[PDB]
RNA sequence: AGGGGAUCGAAGAUGAUCAGAUACCGUCGUAGUCUUAACCAUAAACUAUGCCGACUAGGGAUCGGGUGGUGUUUUUUUAAUGACCCACUCGGCACCUUACGAGAAAUCAAAGUCUUUGGGUUCUGGGGGGAGUAUGGUCGCAAGGCUGAAACUUAAAGGAAUUG
């Protein structure tokens, strides 16, 4: 069965890591970018490897990659990630503690707001 | 040229440490055996034995070389190093490579008269590698390092003068008794002579002091 | 140590743990080193000065070490009401 | 663990240990003052009897004997001490 | 030693409460106990919510000291406190290590990831044990989040908390990089609260 | 060397129990050791059913099953599979499949 | 040969000469 | 049944050390046994100790200070004469430069270097290092 | 502890037990049974003197192969025949 | 020895199988298998691990006992009482994890507190064979048990683990 090998996949995750916005997602294009930026001793690997390199361009589209980030990526991450709500804990109806916690809030040197279970 | 990775190597390649002593004192560990090689110049270095063992292929016979090697100035520092090799005197550089890594302090004593620097030991220390036990006890000036030759080229190199010894075990597993006679003149600095019971402060440790010149870009 | 005339021989004079008094081996490489910041007119972090401990190997292995660094912070002043002798 | 005061352990934990393990072996026991809501008999016994005690007349039971704390018979009051 | 500044102010243990820290795991362990205030009834363990608090300050107290900001390896693999991690990461210098920790870390330098830290801060012993094991065959102490029952061998100071998730791991975090920036750095006046959310450390899926 | 703590399998506080017979080859075998199955079934089987349901009187009607413990020797059970070689570490596992 | 049929073998020489030294008071 | 309680309290300590703790208990209490920690706090292998006063024999709470590592017994308390004092020292002592061999001599129990002194002997009790 | 009794007063049985246990030790029992002077061909004696009966040619034992030339000799002091190695190359032509 | 003698079943007999098949499988079946009154004294009679004492670590079950719980459940009304629940605690059958420690390793909470070698104590072993033989004694109706050599012979026999 055609399971790509490592040296195929290796410069996948290769050009992927380096020139990711160069890349595209149709076959001819990157498979002409390969000639380019980098060295490749055949064209049917070249071809092999172009080839899998957009399978995975056309599938980190649609979610990160189990194993393959770069640097859009990585931005894409920090801005999404660092949602801020409107604050939660703040608090809605005093604090809502059982017994013994209160003691333990007593025992302390403290007031807070009260609740019994 | 060295170029270290560690953050150990950059405040040794520096001339920021000058002693081993320094490194023993924080109990760093240390990983290239280069630092040693700057610490340290003037360490000769012992070809114990080279005893070939053998395995299979997925069928056979496999044939492979077992070097034993010391390393120790003779001042209170030695190293003892085991490699195999599919060669012959690679090992044998693997091991001396391998035993520097391992160089440790000797806490040379006096038998009895603190006349004119050490001689033997602090204590009797002994050390044990799966059943060959070695047993140091202190000696008078003259007696001499009173061991099996291998042992006492180790005690040698280690920077004994005078000390007895008695064996236990399977004593003829050359690098079973070594690996203990090792551990033996090693555990001399972790026994608790009334000396140390002196208070000490702790010092700060190179690796927070030059902490700027130690860690990378 | 000593010696003839008194001049002190001996490589080096390895720390003792903070929690047992068991000297640090060379090698005792689960030994820890804390270094605690002393604090100045308030908040600000006084740097390069620290109050420090130092426990040993076994006392690490055997997890005795936070009670007994524990212990320590509260009787060098560090730590109110948190460790208890008497348990 | 480690270190701790062994010449004074809590209350709460010595409370806790066998009848012979605290840090010098004391009973658990106590002695109650037992009489019946009828009679005005003082009759004063053991937390753990192991007779059928009884007021010193009217042929009345104070208690029964088990394996344990004994069984302070019925309708009876009792002051511990 | 520490001045009234340092002491509890209600603002902390009102979200040490609201982030639920002072609920705690129902079976405890033996090293944990005197951090154990009490035990309610059907199966729960409140915590000492000051002693957390003052343990947490300590923490600090070392993750300070120690002079460059950014090896001071603060770890986790658990999803709840991944973000959390890197936040914490992102004020203070600190290199994070969120997710597979990797085998021959500390140990092993020929590796691609090679940390040498002076320190080391982790949110679970459990889930991230091979790290604690790891920073023991190199002389790296161990900050840590235990819980009341938690593998405290191989640490050393031990914030408890209740890292079985939500804001428990989060605001400990949080807190953590409140009191490094506060000592030293830039924070000063304490009295006052942060600009910063606390929910910045929290764990989304969405 | 001892291969089993369980030795063979589990006395420990005893010294002597009666012995079961293999219910297969017939063996005698200590009925503290001996692999024990239930077999619980129904008399008119999977397939049956339909017809027996059909061509019954009566509303329906309660299945009846049939019981029966069974024991076999090391050898019965090994050999018919009822148990496996397991590995050295996975012996120690005393988990149910 | 086995233990046990090894002691066999000896319990019978055993009787053997027991007889035949008897062969003689 | 109990023997030496001299024995089972050198080890308790013995024990107690080794796991790193600073602090053991002692049932029985012997004045054999407070005698030889005398000794043994003399030259500080031990802190400050405590006797508790069950209606009984005894107990002892000792603080340890490290720097402790045997305190042994020795059965039978053996007949030690002047000049094998040199000799059992020699045997289980780590160094000439320290360590003790406490006895038992009518001259009450001691260190071996001080019976050494006041030229005594008799049984031997242990040893401390 | 040891297996041993460590009484002060308990002399008499470690010193018959050993006694006792000296008869395991192969050496000394040869030496307290007089082995020497009695199953000896010898009668202890270093040497001995006999004279030769007949000429013998040995074979060797496994894995090895020759004729090792030895002597059926007859000693004088207590007529016994035993027999005895003649050492080195045709020397068994110098007895007869 | 008497009783008993269903079952299963040494010996034996048979049918198969095999080159042979005194076997394994199948069939018949003696003694035996049970009991009483006498013997016997041995088993891998095993945990292949003496007993009493002390000490060193973490966890969950479970058996017996006891204590504490304005806990649950049981009635005709919710008391006693029974079972059950939680914590504790002795004393058990064990299990789990750990590994400071021990070991040749397998593994071990003892098989640890042992060259930093001593709590008290009973027994046994001292290369493999010859051999549990010969001999003597003793007990036994007997089978046998207990006690138990040497001449000679021999370079290994043996353990645990590893890779084939
Ligand atoms: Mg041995
Ligand atoms: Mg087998
Ligand atoms: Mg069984
Ligand atoms: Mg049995
Ligand atoms: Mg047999
Ligand atoms: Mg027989
Ligand atoms: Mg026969
Ligand atoms: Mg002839
Ligand atoms: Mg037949
Ligand atoms: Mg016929
Ligand atoms: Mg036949
Ligand atoms: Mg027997
Ligand atoms: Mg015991
Ligand atoms: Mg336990
Ligand atoms: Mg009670
Ligand atoms: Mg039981
Ligand atoms: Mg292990
Ligand atoms: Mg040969
Ligand atoms: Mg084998
Ligand atoms: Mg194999
Ligand atoms: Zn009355
Ligand atoms: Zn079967």
């Amino acid at each position: 069965g055609r399971v790509r090998t490592k040296t195929v996949k290796r410069a996948s995750k290769a050009l992927i890591e380096r020139y990711y916005p160069k890349l595209t997602l149709d076959f001819q294009t990157n498979k002409r970018l390969c000639d380019e930026i980098a060295t490749i001793q055949s064209k049917r690997l070249r071809n092999k490897i172009a080839g899998y390199t957009t399978h995975l361009m056309k599938r980190i589209q649609k979610g990160p990659v189990r194993g393959i980030s770069f640097k859009l990526q990585e931005e894409e991450r920090e801005r999404k990630d660092q949602y801020v709500p409107e604050v939660s804990a703040r608090s809605n109806g005093v604090l809502n503690v059982d017994n013994q916690t209160s003691d333990l809030v007593k025992s302390l040197g403290l007031k807070l707001p009260l609740s019994v279970i | 040229g060295w170029v270290p990775v560690t953050k150990l190597g950059r405040l040794v390649k520096a001339g920021k440490i000058t002693t081993i002593e320094e490194i023993f004192l924080h109990s760093l560990p240390v990983k290239e055996f280069q630092i040693i090689d700057t610490l340290l110049p003037g360490l000769q270095d012992e070809v114990m034995n080279i005893k070939p063992v053998q395995k299979q292929t997925r069928a056979g016979q496999r044939t492979r070389f077992k070097a034993v090697v010391v390393v120790g100035d003779s001042n209170g520092h030695v190293g003892l190093g085991i490699k195999t090799a599919k060669e012959v005197a690679g090992a044998i550089r693997a091991g001396i490579i391998i035993a520097k890594l391992s160089v440790i302090p000797i806490r040379r004593g006096y038998w009895g008269t603190n006349l004119g620097q050490p001689h033997s030991l602090a204590t009797k220390t002994t050390g044990k590698c799966g059943s060959v036990t070695v047993r140091l006890i202190p000696a008078p000036r003259g007696s001499g390092i009173v061991a099996s030759p291998a042992v006492k080229k180790l005690l040698q190199l280690a920077g004994v003068e005078d000390v007895y010894t008695q064996s236990n075990g399977k004593t003829r597993t050359l690098e079973n008794t070594l690996k203990a006679a090792f551990v033996a003149i090693g555990n001399t600095y972790g026994f608790l002579t009334p000396n140390l019971w002196a208070e000490q402060p702790l010092p700060v440790s190179p690796l927070d002091i030059y902490s700027d010149e130690a860690s990378a870009q | 140590m000593e010696n003839d005339k008194g001049q002190l021989v001996e490589l080096y004079v390895p720390r003792k743990c903070s929690a047992t008094n068991r000297i640090i081996k060379a090698d005792d490489h689960a030994s820890v080193q804390i270094n605690v910041a002393k604090v100045d007119e308030e908040g600000r972090a006084i740097p390069g000065e620290y109050v420090t401990y130092a426990l040993s190997g076994y006392v690490r292995s055997r997890g005795e070490s936070d009670d007994s660094l524990n212990r320590l912070a509260q009787n060098d002043g560090l730590l109110k009401n948190v460790w208890s002798y008497s348990r | 663990v480690l270190v701790q005061d062994l010449l004074h352990p809590t209350a709460a934990s010595e409370a806790r240990k066998h009848k012979l393990k605290t840090l010098v072996q004391g009973p658990r026991s106590y002695f109650l003052d037992v009489k019946c809501p009828g009679c005005l008999n003082i009759t004063t016994v053991f937390s753990h009897a192991q007779t059928a005690v009884t007021c010193e007349s009217c042929s009345t039971i104070l208690c029964t004997p088990t394996g344990g704390k004994a069984k302070l018979s019925e309708g009876t009051s009792f002051r511990r001490k | 030693s520490l001045p009234a500044t340092f002491d509890l102010t209600p603002e902390d243990a009102q979200l040490l409460l609201a982030a639920n820290t002072h609920l705690g795991a129902r079976n405890v362990q033996v090293h944990q106990e005197p951090y154990v205030f009490n035990a309610r009834p059907d199966g729960v363990h409140v915590i000492n919510v000051g002693k957390t608090w003052e343990k947490l300050v300590l923490a600090a107290r070392i993750i300070a000291a120690i002079p460059n900001p950014e090896d001071v390896v603060a770890i986790s693999s658990r999803t709840f406190g991944q973000r959390a991690v890197l936040k914490f990461a992102a004020h203070t210098g600190a290199t994070p290590i969120a997710g597979r920790f990797t085998p021959g870390s500390f140990t092993n330098y020929i590796t691609r990831s090679f940390k040498e830290p002076r320190l080391v801060i982790v949110t679970d012993p459990r889930s991230d044990a091979q790290a604690i094991k790891e920073a023991s065959y190199v002389n790296i102490p161990v900050i840590a989040l235990t819980d009341l029952d938690s593998p405290s061998e191989f640490v050393d100071v031990a914030i408890p908390c209740n890292n079985r998730g939500k804001h428990s791991i989060g605001l400990i975090w949080y807190l953590l990089a409140r009191e490094v920036l506060r000592l030293r750095g830039a924070l000063v006046d304490r009295t006052q609260p942060w600009s910063i959310m606390p929910d910045l450390y929290f764990y989304r899926d969405p | 060397p001892k291969k089993r703590a369980s030795n063979g399998r589990n006395k420990k506080g005893r010294g002597h129990v009666k012995p079961v017979r293999c219910v297969n080859c017939s063996k005698s075998i200590p009925k503290d050791k001996a692999i024990k199955r239930m077999a619980i079934r129904n008399i008119v089987e999977a397939a049956a059913v339909r017809d027996l349901s059909e061509a019954s009187v009566y509303p329906e009607y309660a299945l009846p099953k049939t019981y029966n413990k069974l024991h076999y020797c090391v050898s019965c059970a090994i050999h018919a599979r009822i148990v496996r070689v397991r590995s050295r570490e996975d012996r120690k596992n005393r988990a149910p499949p | 040969m086995r233990a046990k049929w090894r002691k066999k073998r000896t319990r019978r020489l055993k009787r053997k000469r027991r007889k035949v030294r008897a062969r003689s008071k | 049944t109990r023997s030496s309680v001299l024995a089972d309290a050198l080890n308790a300590i013995n024990n107690a050390e080794k796991t790193g703790k600073r602090q053991v208990l002692i049932r029985p209490s012997s004045k054999v046994i407070i005698k030889f920690l005398q000794v043994m706090q003399k030259h500080g292998y031990i802190g400050e100790f405590e006797y508790i006063d069950d209606h009984r024999s005894g107990k002892i709470v000792v603080q340890l200070n490290g720097r402790l590592n045997k305190c042994g017994v020795i059965s039978p308390r053996f007949n030690v004469k002047i000049g094998d004092i040199e000799k059992w020292t020699a045997n289980l002592l780590p160094a000439r430069q320290f360590g003790y061999v406490i006895l038992t001599t009518s001259a009450g129990i001691m260190d071996h270097e001080e019976a050494r002194r006041k030229h005594v002997s008799g049984k031997i009790l242990g040893f401390v290092y | 502890g040891k297996g041993k009794p460590r009484g002060l007063n308990s002399a008499r049985k470690l010193r018959v037990h050993r006694r006792n246990n000296r008869w395991a030790e192969n050496n000394y029992k040869k030496r307290l049974l007089g082995t020497a002077f009695k199953s000896s061909p010898f009668g202890g004696s270093s040497h001995a003197k006999g004279i030769v009966l007949e000429k013998l040619g040995i074979e060797s034992k496994q894995p090895n192969s020759a004729i090792r030339k030895c002597v059926r000799v007859q000693l004088i002091k207590n007529g016994k025949k035993v027999t005895a190695f003649v050492p080195n190359d045709g020397c068994l032509n110098f007895v007869d």
